[PDB]
């Protein structure tokens, strides 16, 4: 299958017709993505298959073919760009300054841009072009208005 | 059964659309990886 480093759609033909179900980031031989868009399941690259390695339902986070990559942060100061990639439409970047996730646990960067759900595991780049989380894991706020966190990955 | 099918090269757009607010949100995050808001 194809291993170049980028972005990827996430399709089944399960449904009618192939629907987009996610996204993901192929980045040093492993394909990075959100653990609800495959719930965990093997995947296909043309004739070859990708085996889950690492993943974890509360980080909603999993990783295919090695452990996870990816381990730039946001800055908490600086503009990003959200990589869009939407179903059945072209990879488009979005830029805007994040706000925050405050939990117990402590601070989460957020992108407040509403995508359809299968867009969930686009990747947010900062200025160097470094993955610095997924999008599709957040919540719905008082206006209705879709505000994702910033997810991002440990790299043991 | 699920497949993978690339979609770009990974890099920052000089001049990309320039959108989105930055709210500053209370929230939980429980066993199953929901966000929920705190009030």
């Amino acid at each position: 299958g194809e291993t170049t480093d980028g972005v990827y759609r996430v399709m089944t033909r399960r449904l009618l017709g192939s629907t987009q179900v996610g996204v993901g980031v192929m980045q040093e031989g492993v394909f990075h993505t959100m653990w609800h868009v495959t719930k965990g399941a093997a995947l296909r690259s043309g004739e070859g298959r990708l085996d889950p390695y690492w993943g974890d339902v509360k980080q909603d986070l999993v990783s295919y073919c090695g452990p996870w990559k990816l381990d730039a942060a946001w800055d908490g100061l600086s503009e990003v760009q959200l990589l869009a990639v939407p179903p059945g439409e072209r990879a488009k970047n979005i830029q805007t300054l994040p706000g925050i996730f405050k939990t117990k646990d402590g601070d989460i960067g957020a992108v407040a841009l509403d995508y359809p759900a299968g867009t969930s595991g686009s990747p947010i780049l900062d200025k160097c072009g470094r993955v610095i989380g997924l999008y599709g894991n957040g919540v719905v706020i008082k206006n209705g208005s879709y505000v994702s966190a910033i997810t991002q990955g440990k790299r043991e | 059964d699920m497949y993978i099918e690339r979609a770009g090269d990974i890099t920052w757009e000089k001049d990309a659309e320039v959108t989105g607010n930055s709210p500053r949100l209370d929230v939980a995050l429980d066993e199953s990886g929901d966000f929920s808001l705190v009030e």
